[PDB]
């Protein structure tokens, strides 16, 4: 009786039950794991809180309207500040960390929609001022709140048109990087397990992003007559495997 | 001293050769190399992960719109949409597929059409997806099209369908770029009942259409894409 | 091989054609689930699509050009184009950076060719052979400032001499910092609110400086040096989305502003063939 | 034969030959059989 | 191997030379079937009539030309020769076109050999050695528009730079689509009624283009390309009746009209000798 | 470095030579032959077939 | 020794020594014995 | 070979990082005799240091 | 004479290639070596050796 | 393969491989034990 669609996630002190998945998806089919020897640089033992880093964090929700362009958020920076997670990478100079990201929406069988939940390694987002403007550092850590592509250009932030990923490539070909559909009649969450992906052992966790989750409307929200036009989208994502190197006095970063 | 004799083609730059030349670095040490997931070995091998097709290339300007196919409640006998099967130009063209193909001169093998429906949980339909191999023209209604490669795909809880376009070719390769003795049909799809929604709905419902390779394909003969070019060269 | 096996009617409760995209897989469905097939063999291997084939043949990366001039009078070398440099860099003509950036990170040694034509635009005499000297100039060296300073005595750096006309071929070792070359960063080079964004703080790989180690003649020489470059050993990971949109720097992904719809739009229908 | 000493100055590297699009195309968590119902 | 065995006289009821030719045979009738022979042999064995010798020397097919000017003002380049291609084909020059006729499906990897001279026709001073780049241009593939395009960059495409009066040479594969490349084409690229007959539109090899690398000097200098080809590995099927008449087309049968009589009429009777 | 010296002929193209040369298209796969009927191996082996002769030239 | 790696790019291909000129010579269904009578 | 070996926490009466600077000698003190350190290897020989290679170009 | 193809590259010179050369002095006997303390092979061996730092470079 | 005679004429050594700090590093006569207290 087990089913595709029924599923429990139990990661340190907290669990997800979801009765309508579509699957999972393993990023390139790789499971997280912690760094070994043979791969190692540093030389500095590290740190792997286990249990109180590696459980599920909930950010703030967003609210799909038939307007809706899509959101995306930058790991580890939507991370920044939850709980413990947070404080140890703030403090140590290196950290490494694969994640179960979660989304959730649900609603009824008169709804139509169908988000595309994707993972990309290494987004490196364009200006929209074109040329060789670069994208400041705030704009490209929003933090918990992720970017709203349907806001308007900032200055010294990145280009928001959709069909484009923020970086001159087509929407239609998001789906060669791991990624799940929310589709209201089948679907009511998505789940991606991320391995590490770097080019180098273990990063800093403040000036490097390794992956952007991105939340796209592709076939717009169309609610039954006379509901309310909108439904909530909610995150939730838990670090895993998560190991922190290099601990001392505490970094600073703009903004 | 060993008597030679050089041929013709000494000298010669030729890109594509191979062969040994002596390191401007002699003794140097590269960085050990880690473990990374995602390697990739072949273009075969991503050519088999679907992609979005903009079937819908009506607009004026690139929209996430062109991505959706519509379909309208109680339309019964009619045509959904219809493409040539030029995978090198038109709709295919910035597909995954569509921008490899153009590295290659030739291609042959079958390809993966699906479709996934998202309406509404409580409504229903019937849909017919018919290829048309070389030599008939377009269909021009079911009737002319059901005579051909084609599934009646019936919405459900399952919500894609996959059609292959099976390699009918009596030449075994043909150009990606559109050349008409080496053409490849056509694909339509139309109402085989009628799309029917639940009460308290309304309005059009979409398909997404993919497209990926069989693993049948191949691809050969290495050229320049006309995806792309440049008049000057960039800098910093 | 069998590229297709036999297959004949099938009336089952089995229907491999029927799937959930949702999930994000691509089920491998083939000609024969769905209609009746005969056997076919492959006959192919796939050889020609290999990643090493595919980046491993020479393509132009920079054009440059130096002139042999008397540098009698002259304030600035590098200004009159008595020797030039180039900031090394891979991604500045972009036919082989579209093919690069099909990937994330991508590892290989390279083979370079040099080839160095020479010009003589104001009407001339006598052409005395010239030899063109390419030196590498890595990150933390004195940079030249003449074209004939001790720099180019390049007795720890790498130099190749040729002559115009000829052409000069060596191979370089993968010398990058990490474990593979980031097609695309997305990070700065320290937490700073105004430090640049992108990978050019990443590919420090230091430029290669060219000259001509001819004094000069009465006529004037324009020499134009054209670099390609060839990846052997080819490693790559985590395929990308290709480019759609020109390109307007080296080492960011800015597209430009109003730009041309990129998706060809119909003559026609939805419904049109 | 190599002629030199140094690994970066062989020629080309040969065809992997190793093919597995497995990690793209069907990277889910729990085995899916073609034929079998997609969502049970 | 006798070429000959020893035969006397013969009375017999077994009469080899008496035949029927409206069968369609040529019965293999000998010397020794009608006179008194002797033994002799045949010190020989027909190695210079195998086809891969008959079709396997190097045989002119093209000759064009490009020429090295200032580009300055130039609306057309490929109009101004600033650089010009070919599009490939083998049947264009007749002495190989013949010999390749005499079949109608043929099958062979090619090698080519480019030879470049160069000409100054205009009273000159120094010239400064042009490096040619040819470069193979297949079917959808983005042609090149001026001397120095993108398109030449040739990040993907085979090219080879070559200098002026040498030669390159470099061979390839048989890159026909089907399993042999017809010599004749009894066909059409499908049923319209005005679209063209013949094997043109068979034979979309694309085309090749040849530009020089150099700028200009001074002077102006014409640079004329001839390309040799070689069919190596040749295999040849369904021999046909050489041709008579002149050619007029490159892929069409067609014939000149008011031709002249192909066969020598006779000084004299049928008598003669 | 292994020492030579470069005869007399060094650099000619005579058509007739038969030498190896770098493939142009490094990897290709070319189409499979398929059955056809009638393959010649030598000239000698079609002049054997008879033709008619113009022997009334006259005209 | 071939120095290359692509078929294509070896010399010439040696004597079919094959040569069979009946396919030509005699393609008749039945088979017809020289000096006995053509038409029977 | 290993770049550093994995060494954990020290309350000794055995301090290798006290030393004499006068005596001449450069004790190979090492980043595990006063850290805790994990295994690392060398990946790396130290060919290109040799003095054949810094006085042959 | 046997056949050969130049590649590119040909004639260069290239500062860190290594390859052998004719000896100008055919036959030439150098002088024995003697033991001499303090031979250096790799510049690892010293840089392990430690030497003082101008750390007060307010002068 | 050595295409010359004389010694002098053969290309680069190969590496010595040899590497011992200690004469640089530790010349102290009598051996000190790291650990050990350095003056006892
Ligand atoms: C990504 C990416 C990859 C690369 C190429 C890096 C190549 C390493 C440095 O390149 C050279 C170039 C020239 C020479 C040289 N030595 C003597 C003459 O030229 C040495 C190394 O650049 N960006
Ligand atoms: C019949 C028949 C047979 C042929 C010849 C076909 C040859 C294939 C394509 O030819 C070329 C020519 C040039 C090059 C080339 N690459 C780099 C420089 O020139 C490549 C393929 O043409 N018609």
């Amino acid at each position: 009786g087990y089913s595709d669609r029924v599923q429990q996630i139990t990661l340190g002190n907290s669990t997800i039950t979801t009765q309508e998945a579509a699957n999972a998806v393993v990023c390139y089919a790789e499971w997280p794991e912690y760094l070994p020897d043979v791969d190692a640089s540093d030389v500095n033992k590290t740190s792997k809180p286990d249990t109180s880093v590696c459980r599920f964090y909930t950010l703030d929700s967003k609210t799909w309207t038939t307007g809706s362009k899509g959101w995306c958020w930058k790991l580890p920076d939507a991370l920044k500040d939850m709980g413990v997670f947070g404080q140890n990478m703030f403090f140590h100079s290196l950290g490494r960390s694969g994640y179960t990201v979660h989304v959730q929406c649900n609603a009824t069988k008169f709804h139509s929609g169908c988000l595309l939940v994707v993972v990309i390694p290494e987004h490196q987002l364009a200006s929209h001022e074109g040329g060789n403007v670069s994208v400041k550092y705030t704009f490209t850590h929003p933090g918990e709140r992720g970017i709203d592509l349907s806001s308007a250009n900032e200055v010294g932030g990145p280009v928001k048109d959709v069909l484009y990923n923020m970086n001159g490539t087509l929407l239609g070909n998001l789906l060669i990087f791991p990624h799940q559909f929310i589709n209201l009649r089948t679907n009511n969450t998505a789940t991606i397990v991320i391995p590490y992906i770097n080019s180098v052992p273990i990063d800093s966790m403040t000036r490097h992003n390794n992956v952007s989750l991105m939340v796209i409307p592709i076939a717009p929200l169309t609610v039954p007559t006379g509901a309310t036009p909108s439904l909530p989208i909610t995150v939730t994502i838990a670090p895993m495997c998560t190991e922190f190197s290099g601990i001392r006095s505490k970094s600073i970063v703009p903004q | 001293g060993l008597p030679t004799t050089t041929l013709p083609g000494s000298g010669q730059f030729l890109t594509t050769d191979d062969r040994q030349s002596p390191s401007a670095l002699p003794n140097y040490e590269p960085t050990p190399r880690i473990h990374i997931p995602g390697k990739v070995h072949n273009l075969l091998e991503i050519i088999q992960v679907d992609t979005l097709i903009p079937m819908n290339n009506t607009h004026t300007k690139d929209e996430v719109n062109s991505y959706l196919i519509p379909l309208n409640a109680n339309r019964q006998n009619e045509q959904v949409f219809g493409t040539n099967l030029f995978i090198g130009d038109g709709v295919f063209k910035t597909t995954l597929l569509g921008e490899i193909v153009q590295y290659y001169t030739h291609w042959s093998g079958s390809l993966r059409f699906s479709l996934m429906y998202t309406g509404p949980a409580l409504s229903s339909a019937k849909l017919i997806l018919a290829y048309t191999p070389p030599g008939a023209r377009g269909p021009q209604d079911r009737r002319e099209a059901m005579l051909g490669t084609h599934v009646v795909w019936d919405i459900g809880l399952q919500s894609t369908i996959v059609m292959t376009i099976p390699w009918t070719s009596g030449v075994q390769f043909r150009y990606t770029d559109p050349d008409t003795y080496t053409s490849a049909g056509f694909l339509s799809c139309w109402y085989q009942t009628s799309l029917i929604l639940p009460p308290e709905t309304t309005g059009q419902v979409y398909l997404l259409s993919f497209i990926s390779a069989c693993p049948d394909f191949k691809l050969r003969l290495m050229k320049d894409t006309q995806t792309i070019s440049q008049t000057v060269a960039l800098t910093e | 091989t069998v590229a297709s096996i036999s297959s004949g009617p099938k009336h089952t409760q089995k229907v491999p054609i029927l799937t959930a995209n949702e999930t994000g897989a691509t089920m491998p469905v083939l000609p024969s689930d769905s209609i009746e097939t005969r056997t076919t063999y492959m006959h192919f291997n796939g050889s020609e699509t290999d990643v090493e084939c595919f980046l491993g043949r020479a393509a132009c990366v920079h054009v440059t050009e130096i002139q042999n001039k008397d540098a009698t009078g002259i304030d600035n070398h590098r200004e009159a184009k008595l020797f030039n440099d180039w900031k090394i860099s891979l991604s500045s003509l972009v036919q082989l950076r579209k093919k690069l950036e099909l990937f994330t990170y991508v590892r290989f040694d390279s083979e370079y060719t040099i080839l160095a034509t020479a010009s003589q635009p104001d009407s001339a005499n006598y052409s005395s052979n010239l030899v063109v000297q390419a030196m590498y100039v890595p990150p933390g060296a004195p940079n030249p400032k003449e074209w004939d300073d001790y720099t180019w005595q390049s007795a720890s750096n790498p130099s190749v001499f040729f002559k115009v006309g000829d052409t000069s071929r060596f191979s370089v070792p993968y010398v990058g910092l990490a474990s593979a070359y980031n097609c695309f960063y997305d990070g700065y080079s320290h937490d700073d609110a105004e430090t640049q964004y992108g990978i050019t703080v990443l590919n420090h790989m230091g430029s290669m400086a060219f000259r001509i180690v001819n004094e000069h003649d009465e006529h004037k020489t324009l020499v134009k040096i054209r670099v390609y470059h060839r990846a052997k050993h080819v490693e790559a990971w985590i395929p990308r989305a290709p480019r759609a949109l020109p390109y307007t720097s080296i080492g960011r992904t800015n597209y430009p502003k109003n730009t041309e719809p990129v998706i060809k739009k119909r003559k026609g229908d939805i419904k049109s063939y | 034969i190599n002629y030199y000493k140094d690994a970066a100055s062989t020629s080309s590297a040969g065809q992997s030959l190793s093919m597995d699009p497995s990690k793209f195309t069907e990277p889910v968590k729990d085995l899916m059989l073609k034929g079998a119902p997609a969502l049970n």
